[PDB]
């Protein structure tokens, strides 16, 4: 009868709950799921550095600088460099040295862990 | 891999999608409430990517993605125009390396799709 | 009653879901299905080089250049050479050397893999 | 191989195709919604191949294929006229090898089938 | 009541679907069926040469020339030779040598395989 | 062989062909849609073979077969008149071998059955 994008989205879901393709979609890979382990590892490593940065300079801990330091880490891997330049103007002054600490100064530890995750 | 391919094949997707199509035509299935919230929210992202039609040449995915990323920040409950302009200048720089496009002609297509003034993307280029 | 192409397409589908020919169309071949493995192998072997090419030259990673370089690999295998020359004018300047790297410079590894896939 | 042959014969396709035909004539089966979406998108591809009727001679499959490949780029939501001309010039060069076809007569048929000007395909030939 | 050629075709089908003569028409032969195995062989042998002929002479691979080379093989077997000469004028110039390569130069391999099929 | 003969005897073809005739006479069977598609396409090949009636003599199967092969190429959605003349000149050369038949009397019948001019088949004879 009808075929538009609201009903294509619906009938694509009704076939999923019919054949149980979601739970067999997760349990059949079992090799992509180790990325959830590695992503939770770099997540803690950035967070611990942000508190150690905050008590050395006596500045308050700014929540959400974990995510800013992570987006700049992933775009550094791809090469979107002028995107890095505008975010570095957007963050406050005392935290700009922390963001380049995640990209350049821990090139050895953190940038390797993304290289194992995308592999 | 093939073993990840086989376990979705044996679940019978070609048969079961045919039966859901017949049930819709026999009025036994109404439109799900998730699809109503989807099409209400997505539609501003669909008409804007079609406004990048006059960009010509190479793989244009990086122009398309960084424009779709730029609309996501403006459409927040608390919109961030500074982080939206960060993704827009990556779209403009990715656009001008295509053969045939100028720096100024990419500033029309990006700012015309986003619906902002052209000088807002020019300020952040530097 | 009716015989037109919209009904020829329908009664082909109604015949398949009656006799269950789709799932036995896949599970009876079992030799053609190894082409998916060799396809996913060259898929990664092109993608990993595109990021290494992106960081050696400091240019951002351009998504879809792994798709373009896979098409030009197959047309080179067939012999559609004037198809290639118009595509090479379409891509940007810094990525033209990558596309001839996928065709010529890895004639050993990648061009043999397409030769084994079609066998 | 005949093993893939025997596994499709034993499924009984001759009887099932006859029986599904009778259900259509007894008005028990309506036109599937996939078929309605199929002929809406395909009918533009069917008439362009029949416009290649005045190309004469040899196996003409490569001329027919690369015209269908050229229309597919024009018919996207973001049509790429650069990559469409890439497949078109392969169809002209494949056409002129047939006995009886000149380069201008191949530029007649392909540009008449695609529905574009003849100078656009002449440019990329060089 | 009525007897024309349309309903003669129908009433021949209705006694096939009643007695199930199609499926027992195939499964009772079981000796003629290995002609499919030999037909699948010569199709592969012609196609592999047509790509190798396309790369030695630098020309694009012309699809359907594996079909023309197989028709001209079987008419050479029967002897319809003035059928051959008009088809040789029809094909392009650089592909004429491949057509007489299938009939003449591989008579030892390919023409024996047709000779073993009709037997 | 008899083993293939006996297996089709035991399915009862004589009785069931008699039974299906009775159902037609008792109005329980309509014309199958495969039959209506058949007679619409085949009818051009039926009257053309009857136009080869004035060829006299020997086994005339090669004249009949290559004329039906010649009409098949003309009746395609993209008609190939080059390959159609290739089979026709074989039917002409097969025709002239029969006693009582000349070369010009054979160009009468074959070009009359295909419905084309006689000079077309004369060109590819040589």
């Amino acid at each position: 009868i009808a075929e538009t994008l609201t009903e294509k989205h619906t009938l694509g879901i009704e076939k999923v709950v019919a054949t149980d393709s979601w739970r067999v979609g997760i349990t059949s890979r079992e090799k992509k799921l180790e990325r959830i382990n590695i992503s939770a590892e770099i997540s803690r490593r950035i967070q611990d550095e942000a508190i150690a940065y905050a008590r050395n300079k006596g500045i308050p801990y700014l929540p959400g600088i974990n995510g800013i330091a992570w987006k700049l880490l992933r775009l550094k891997w791809l090469g979107y460099t002028d995107q890095i330049n505008v975010v570095m103007r957007t963050v406050p002054a005392e935290w700009r040295d922390f963001l380049t600490q995640i990209m350049e100064n821990t090139q050895m530890e953190s940038m390797y862990s993304e290289l194992r995750k995308v592999r | 891999s093939v073993e990840v391919y086989r376990q979705k094949i044996e679940k019978g997707g070609y048969s079961a999608a045919y039966e859901a199509t017949r049930r819709y035509e026999r009025e036994e299935i109404e439109v799900l409430s998730w699809s109503s919230r989807w099409e209400s929210a997505w539609s501003k992202f669909g008409e804007a990517v079609k406004a990048l039609g006059k960009i010509e040449g190479a793989p244009r995915a990086l122009v398309i993605a960084k424009v779709q990323e730029a609309l996501a920040y403006m459409s927040k409950p608390l919109p961030n125009m500074k982080l939206a302009m960060a993704a827009a200048v990556q779209a403009v720089r990715a656009c001008e390396q295509l053969p045939g496009m100028n720096r100024e002609r990419c500033l029309d297509a990006v700012a015309g799709a986003l619906g902002v003034a052209k000088d807002w993307i020019r300020r952040e280029m530097t």
